């Protein structure tokens, strides 16, 4: 995963050099912004079941065909609505994994790479998940730079789908 | 945000905090003559370094036994402490000009100030003499009646805030009386 | 790994403008950030030499000493120092050159049907 | 050896000031800041920092510390219609530092000019500086 | 690449001398604005696919002759390569926002960009009018007062315009 | 010349990426070691004149033969000492240049790149040169973290010759 | 318009100011021999950097105990602080040359400097030797009788201004004696 | 452009080979089915305006939200419906180009390459075009081996959207 | 050749619109600031003999290997040409700022001088050290902070204009690069 630590290590064995002070400052700036990051990952984990079931309902209010179309790709079954709710469980879990390590490493490894090939093979529209993520982005209730860190990894998940 | 002015002070912690342009007029509507009052602080803190130096040297050049070997303005650690001591009472009276009350000046600075000076042997008759020069400077700077540095201001009168700081300096002198 | 995220859309356009060659295009693919986190972080230096001789040179490894003899190039001057000393060998130039995407040379015996 | 005085603290300080002034709340005062430039972005701010002083500031305080009035004069010969005088007092630093004692090796060192610092390498008047006097091929 | 600190190193290495004291207090003014630089690059790259597709959509509206058949941006190969180059300028402008000078934008992206376009035949006057949509969609994005506290950052938004007009005059 | 800003850019470009929050934190730590490195190379020019030949006399009083040997490659006569107000001033110049950029930039390409070819074919052995700046690392007159950041790139230049 | 000059020197901060062509005629008419005096301040500040580098090294060249370990030109910050004390007095004596008085010299630079130097451990008779070179170096630049440099000037004498800086440099040496 | 003729040329050019009897039956078998494929291309050309507008309405009957939802990616306006009819006319035109050349050359070059960059950017769903092409597959009204050639290149386009 | 007034026309041509009030607001403020730019370029062309004096006698003291017998400015035709080659390239940017557009600089000289120069044998790093020695020579003159000659302008701040002649001369140097 690409953290700010593991990219400072990565430029060192690029050249095969030792760890100088052109990489200690990269880890130093990570430790500054990790105190406004783990206060964000704590609050998203604590209100996770409020955010997930509120974001499934924001998709179903905007796209009411998905609750009533027959077929396997839609959440009109009992098992269609469970697969929808664990998908927004997966999109919130990779945001709090990315806030902990301080970079887009876990959602590059687990969400982003290979996403187009499974949304095309299983007929999942990528505008569903932007509406599930736009509900989270202005109703987590955070305030300040703790809000400014959650609105950079939710917005990174949107720009992959957008 | 006047409480968030106080929340710089009351959490005992070194930060930096400001007030923006839309957030100014909420304080400016609340605090009466805030265009006078923000000029009243800025007349002081633009010359806050020069206000302590004429105050301490007029205490020295009128009481010449203070810089004696054995006097309390010898031994340059002790001289630099006295110049530091005039700075903290200048910033606390400047913050009392901003907040409009001396109630943050009384507990943070003046509380326990009397017997902590005879704890170290400060001549408090010289200290009342030291703060009275700062009382003469702050009525010169706010009224723009300093004999050497005039500053540009909007035209008007500032005689209430001249008397308020001269009231607030007298609480310092009565705390060490 | 020919996924949408693993494509190199700026390296693809410089091939089509004839700015870089095929030999500079293979060098951009080993130094590509998908090739690091998927094929270089998950094995050691003695297995990664078995990848970069089977795919780049198109031949098998000679014996196990060649994996020992090559793996110090990656640990001293790096992966970017490892590919250009592997793309300047005579085995790369005498059957691929500056214009051929490499391939597995002589996988099968011509009368047969099984091979390697 | 450039700062062999990094901690030295001969203040007596018996602990009889602690019931009236705490250790964390010691020599700390609210300093008020002003971005007053008659502009829309004019901010007032306060911050609460440690207060230090030095013993020199009876006559040379921190606003007037090392601020001396410099003069720059542009004057060509007979060009008083474009000649000018300017005046400012910045925080004025001195010239670059004095060198080694030096016996007579190569050339002490120097520096001059406006854009950049230059610096050459004159032994004692003569300024050798990489002409390669040892030029002896062997034919 | 060079940033602003790498300027005066190489602007005094051929000069020979050391760093003079009258320059670096302007450079320690720049670190007061270091926190107003990094929000602002975060304002651009969070919306980095909503400035591209909202301005290519407003490009083909006013110029229908590019998506008509026989046009330059007609096929799906050449539509994807029109949205590719519309995002490439959005990277290298925001690279020049974080650094302090132009010299990675016009050395890796603008050094022969119009002479790339004269050889391919794309209308080089029309890429400038897509960039000037992206200039107005990003300068007006970087004046919001949500997410940051307020204060005058009027000095730092002229630098964001000044590289967007540098790509507007590179391509014609 | 490898500024810590410029490898946040160059390791956002070889992957073809916008500047994410990973590389935004590494330039924040460059803004955190900014002021504590800028008092170093400012005031090192303010005491530069003593440090050139006050360090040269800390070589000839270590090595008496360097004034006594018959050869072109020493400071024996008056022409070798004029190179010795130049060739160790280049070591004093680039240690100021590294504290401008906050990394090991300018001496990585101007000084250390291709150096053994200069050393072996002039017989300019670095046993003088390590002790040429070993007087600088302890007699600079600097304290605090300004000392440790000014001493950070000095002993990178020590270990490249040692 | 010397009030515009005095407001620059009284504000106690860094502020640039300059004179156009109309107010320079007000400068040349208010100050007598202004064609002579503005030459005399320009002959010093064109070579002010070599004057401070020669004189305190000439102070080293006669008093070599200052660069001893334990001397006051050791520990190169303190060596540069002697160079910083070299350059302030040359800018202050040039403005004292330009204004035609020493009333700006006494309060801003000469007040309490003797008490400052005996509290900081500064050898004040060594600085008398350093400032006596400055009295010789300013006279040879005003009279243009420097041995190594010769600047172009208009014809005539400057011996009133050559004697006026000797009145000004002796005021510095009387202040630190 | 891969045709049967520009593929057997390419395997002849790989081996330095003159066009043997191996490559003269790959090009002969194109001629025994160019009869049936060019009647299918002529029939789909004539019935274009029946098949384009009929498939554009069969999308709107299956997915009725596309005519209802606001925003520029939908068929809820006049110009939204005109661009949808343009798109099925682009799709049906490349089916007839493949029946001329005898293979999937012209829809590889002009349609398929770069298509997923558009459908993610402009928020267009790939299942809007399966329903448009499954209309055209069983409403062209052809029969026999003329239908076998048109039904080969229609579901090549379905498999590159799926 | 392009004009900035012509620049909004081809902006409005492939767009196929008329001229609106929206892009008109840039050009009407360009009119009233036209005299300030007209107060700039008259002093660029009237001190041009000094700017080509310090173009070539300044670059030759920082690499004197061209006046050496065998160099690239040795003979008195190449001595004459280097005086002549620099006085055309500042004549072209005086044309380029009145239009505002750099394309008149590009099509006339900056398309192809680099391909001649390695067949004419001159080095390009010597050229950009002679290009940039006119760069700061230019930007003193537009602001009136030049030392030895100070000229007549009005009072204001043309630092938007002073970046523009610095926005030309790097592309002068990057063309040879
Ligand atoms: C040697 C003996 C010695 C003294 C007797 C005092 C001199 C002195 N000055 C002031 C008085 C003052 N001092 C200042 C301060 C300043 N004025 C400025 O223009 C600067 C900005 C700033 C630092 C110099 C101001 C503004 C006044 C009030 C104006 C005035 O009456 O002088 C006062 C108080 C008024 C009074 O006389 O009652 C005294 C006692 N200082 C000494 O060292
Ligand atoms: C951001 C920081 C900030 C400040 C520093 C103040 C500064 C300030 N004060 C006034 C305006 C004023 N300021 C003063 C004050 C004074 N006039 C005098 O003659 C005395 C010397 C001095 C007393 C201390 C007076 C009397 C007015 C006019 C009445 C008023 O508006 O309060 C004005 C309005 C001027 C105008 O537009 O006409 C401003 C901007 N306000 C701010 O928002
Ligand atoms: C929170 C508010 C706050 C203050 C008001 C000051 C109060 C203060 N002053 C001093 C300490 C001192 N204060 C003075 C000052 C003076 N003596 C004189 O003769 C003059 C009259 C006057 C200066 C003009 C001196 C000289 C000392 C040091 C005494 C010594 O160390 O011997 C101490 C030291 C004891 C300790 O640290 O516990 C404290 C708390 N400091 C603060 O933190
Ligand atoms: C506006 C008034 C004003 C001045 C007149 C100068 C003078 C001046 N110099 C120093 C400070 C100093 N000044 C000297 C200078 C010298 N010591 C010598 O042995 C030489 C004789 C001489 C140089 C030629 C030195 C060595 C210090 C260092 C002491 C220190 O840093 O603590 C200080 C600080 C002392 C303190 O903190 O109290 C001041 C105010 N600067 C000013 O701001
Ligand atoms: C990793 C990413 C990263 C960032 C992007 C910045 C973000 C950031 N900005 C501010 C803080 C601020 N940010 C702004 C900025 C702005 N206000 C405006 O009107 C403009 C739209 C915008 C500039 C682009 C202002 C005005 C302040 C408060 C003033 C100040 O910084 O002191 C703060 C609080 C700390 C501080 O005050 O400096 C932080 C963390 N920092 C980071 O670590
Ligand atoms: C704007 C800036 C400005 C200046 C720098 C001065 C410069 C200056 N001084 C004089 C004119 C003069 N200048 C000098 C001065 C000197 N002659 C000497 O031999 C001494 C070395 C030196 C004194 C230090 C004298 C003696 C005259 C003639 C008498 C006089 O006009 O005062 C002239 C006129 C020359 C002439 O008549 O052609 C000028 C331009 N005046 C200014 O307006
Ligand atoms: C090692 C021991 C050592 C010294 C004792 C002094 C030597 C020295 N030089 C001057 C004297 C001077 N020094 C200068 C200064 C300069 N001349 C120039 O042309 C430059 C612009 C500038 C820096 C070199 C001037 C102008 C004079 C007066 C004229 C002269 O005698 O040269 C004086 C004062 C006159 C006197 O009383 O003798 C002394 C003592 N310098 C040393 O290095
Ligand atoms: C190497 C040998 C050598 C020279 C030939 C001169 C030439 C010279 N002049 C200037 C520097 C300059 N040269 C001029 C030009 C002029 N000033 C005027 O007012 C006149 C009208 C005009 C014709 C002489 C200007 C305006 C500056 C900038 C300094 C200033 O005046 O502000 C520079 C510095 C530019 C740079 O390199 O970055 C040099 C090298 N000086 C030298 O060291
Ligand atoms: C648009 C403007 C413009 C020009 C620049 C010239 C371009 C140009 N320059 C030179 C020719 C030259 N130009 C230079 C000048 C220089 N070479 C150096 O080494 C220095 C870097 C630099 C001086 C600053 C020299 C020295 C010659 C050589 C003349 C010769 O070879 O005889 C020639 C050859 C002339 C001939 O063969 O007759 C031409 C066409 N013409 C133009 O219309
Ligand atoms: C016949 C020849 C001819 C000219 C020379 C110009 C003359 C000229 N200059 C300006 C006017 C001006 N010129 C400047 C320019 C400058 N001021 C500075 O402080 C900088 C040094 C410099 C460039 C940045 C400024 C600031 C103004 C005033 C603003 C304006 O009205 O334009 C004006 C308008 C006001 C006036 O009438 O004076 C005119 C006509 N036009 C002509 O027709
Ligand atoms: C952690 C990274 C990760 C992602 C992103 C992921 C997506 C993913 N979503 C899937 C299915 C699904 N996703 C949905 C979701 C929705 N349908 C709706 O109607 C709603 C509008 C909407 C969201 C609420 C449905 C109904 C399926 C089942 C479709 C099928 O099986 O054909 C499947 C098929 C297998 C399955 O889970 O049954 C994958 C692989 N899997 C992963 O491991
Ligand atoms: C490293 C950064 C980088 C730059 C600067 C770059 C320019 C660049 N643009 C190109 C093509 C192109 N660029 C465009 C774009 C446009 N034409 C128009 O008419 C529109 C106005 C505009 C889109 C909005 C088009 C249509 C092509 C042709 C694609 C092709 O012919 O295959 C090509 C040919 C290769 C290709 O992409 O197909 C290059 C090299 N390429 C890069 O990789
Ligand atoms: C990239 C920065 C850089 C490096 C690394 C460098 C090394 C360098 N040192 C040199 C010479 C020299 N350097 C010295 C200095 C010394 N030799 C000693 O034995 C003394 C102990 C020490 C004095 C402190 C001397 C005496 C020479 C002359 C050797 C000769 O020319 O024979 C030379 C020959 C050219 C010259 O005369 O300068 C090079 C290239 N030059 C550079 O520009
Ligand atoms: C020949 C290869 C080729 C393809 C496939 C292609 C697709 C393509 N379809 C587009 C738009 C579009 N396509 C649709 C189509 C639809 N939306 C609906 O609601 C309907 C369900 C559906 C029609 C079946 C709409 C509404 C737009 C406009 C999107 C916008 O303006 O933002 C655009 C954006 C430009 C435009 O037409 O305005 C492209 C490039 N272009 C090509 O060159």
């Amino acid at each position: 995963m690409k953290t700010p630590i593991t990219e400072a290590i990565a430029t060192a064995d690029n050249q095969g050099r030792f760890l100088s002070n052109t990489e200690l400052q990269a880890v130093n700036g990570r430790y500054q912004r990790a105190t406004a990051s783990l206060t964000a990952a704590k609050a998203l984990t604590g209100s996770a079941q409020r955010l997930i079931t509120g974001a499934a309902q924001a998709v179903y209010n905007k796209f009411p065909y998905t609750t009533q179309m027959p077929g396997p790709a839609y959440a009109s079954s009992a098992i269609g609505k469970a697969k929808c709710a664990r998908d927004i469980g997966y999109y919130l879990r990779m945001v709090t994994y990315c806030l902990v390590v301080g970079g887009t490493g876990p959602m590059d490894e687990y969400l982003v790479a290979g996403l187009e090939e499974i949304n095309r093979s299983f007929d999942l529209s990528p505008s569903w998940y932007i509406e599930a993520l736009q509900y989270i982005k202005n109703s987590h209730g955070l305030s300040g730079q703790v809000a400014n860190e959650a609105n950079a990894y939710i917005d990174y998940a949107i720009n992959t789908l957008s | 945000m006047l409480d968030a002015f106080s929340r710089v002070v009351v959490n005992s912690d070194a930060k930096a905090a400001y007030v923006g342009g839309s957030d100014l007029q909420a304080l400016k509507s609340f605090i009466a003559d805030g265009n006078k009052r923000l000029d009243a602080v800025n007349s002081i803190v633009s010359n806050a370094s020069c206000m302590v130096s004429d105050a301490v040297s007029g205490m020295i050049c009128e009481n010449p036994g203070l810089i004696s070997p054995g006097g309390n303005c010898y031994t340059n650690r002790r001289m630099a402490a006295c110049l530091r001591d005039g700075e903290i009472i200048l910033r606390y009276v400047s913050y009392a000009l901003l907040a409009g009350d001396a109630s943050v000046l009384e507990d943070r600075c003046l509380n326990g100030l009397k017997e902590t000076y005879i704890a170290l042997g400060v001549p408090t008759n010289s200290s009342i003499r030291a703060v009275s020069i700062m009382k003469a400077q702050a009525v010169a700077f706010i009224t723009n009646t300093a004999t050497e540095r005039k500053m540009s201001f909007a035209a008007g009168d500032c005689t209430s805030l001249a008397s308020e700081v001269a009231s607030y300096f007298d609480r310092v002198g009565a705390a060490i009386s | 790994q020919i996924l949408k995220s693993t494509k190199q859309p700026f390296l693809e356009s410089q091939l089509r403008f004839n700015q870089i060659s095929i030999k500079d295009f293979i060098k951009g693919l080993v130094l590509s950030a998908p090739f690091r986190d998927l094929n270089y972080n998950v094995n050691n230096n003695y297995r990664f030499v078995e990848i970069c001789v089977q795919r780049v040179l198109g031949r098998d490894i000679y014996n196990e000493r060649e994996k020992i003899a090559w793996s110090i190039i990656i640990a001293t001057q790096g992966l970017e120092g490892f590919i250009d000393t592997l793309l300047n060998t005579q085995e790369y130039l005498s059957n691929f050159g500056d214009s051929i995407v490499p391939f597995q040379r002589r996988r099968i015996i011509p009368q047969r049907s099984k091979g390697e | 050896g450039e700062e062999e005085e990094t901690v030295d603290k001969e203040a007596p300080r018996p602990e009889l000031y602690n019931k009236y002034f705490s250790a964390d709340r010691l020599h700390k005062a609210p300093e008020i800041l002003f971005e007053y430039n008659k502009t829309k972005y004019d901010r007032v701010g306060v911050r609460y920092t440690e207060v230090t002083s030095k013993a020199s500031e009876r006559f040379f305080p921190k606003s007037r510390m090392n601020r001396a009035p410099v003069i720059e004069i542009s004057y060509r010969e007979g060009a008083v219609s474009t000649a000018s005088v300017s005046l400012s007092m910045p925080e004025i630093s001195g010239p670059p530092a004095l060198p080694f004692p030096v016996p007579k090796g190569d050339v002490t060192t120097t520096m001059v000019t406006d854009p950049t610092t230059g610096r050459l390498k004159l032994e004692f008047k003569v300024d050798g500086a990489a002409v390669s006097a040892y030029s002896d091929p062997r034919a | 690449m060079l940033d602003a600190f790498a300027k005066v190193v190489a602007q005094a290495d051929a000069r020979g001398e050391f760093l003079s004291n009258t320059q670096i207090d302007a450079l320690s003014k720049m670190v007061k604005e270091g926190n107003q630089r990094l929000d602002i690059v975060n304002k651009v790259t969070s919306n980095a696919s909503a400035i591209v597709t909202n301005s290519a959509r407003a490009l083909f509206a006013e110029q229908p002759q590019l998506i008509q058949p026989g046009g330059n941006a007609y096929t799906s190969r050449r539509m994807a390569a029109c949205l590719r180059d519309m995002e490439i300028v959005l990277r290298y402008v925001s690279y020049a926002m974080i650094a302090g000078d132009s010299s990675v934008l016009d050395d890796r992206c603008l050094n022969g960009l119009r002479e790339t376009y004269q050889a391919l035949g794309t209308p080089g006057s029309s890429v400038a009018v897509a960039i000037q949509k992206m200039k107005d969609a990003s300068v007006a994005l970087a004046n919001d007062t949500t997410g940051t506290p307020i204060g005058d950052c009027s000095s730092l938004v002229a630098e964001l315009a000044g590289y967007f007009d540098r790509a507007a005059v590179s391509v014609v």
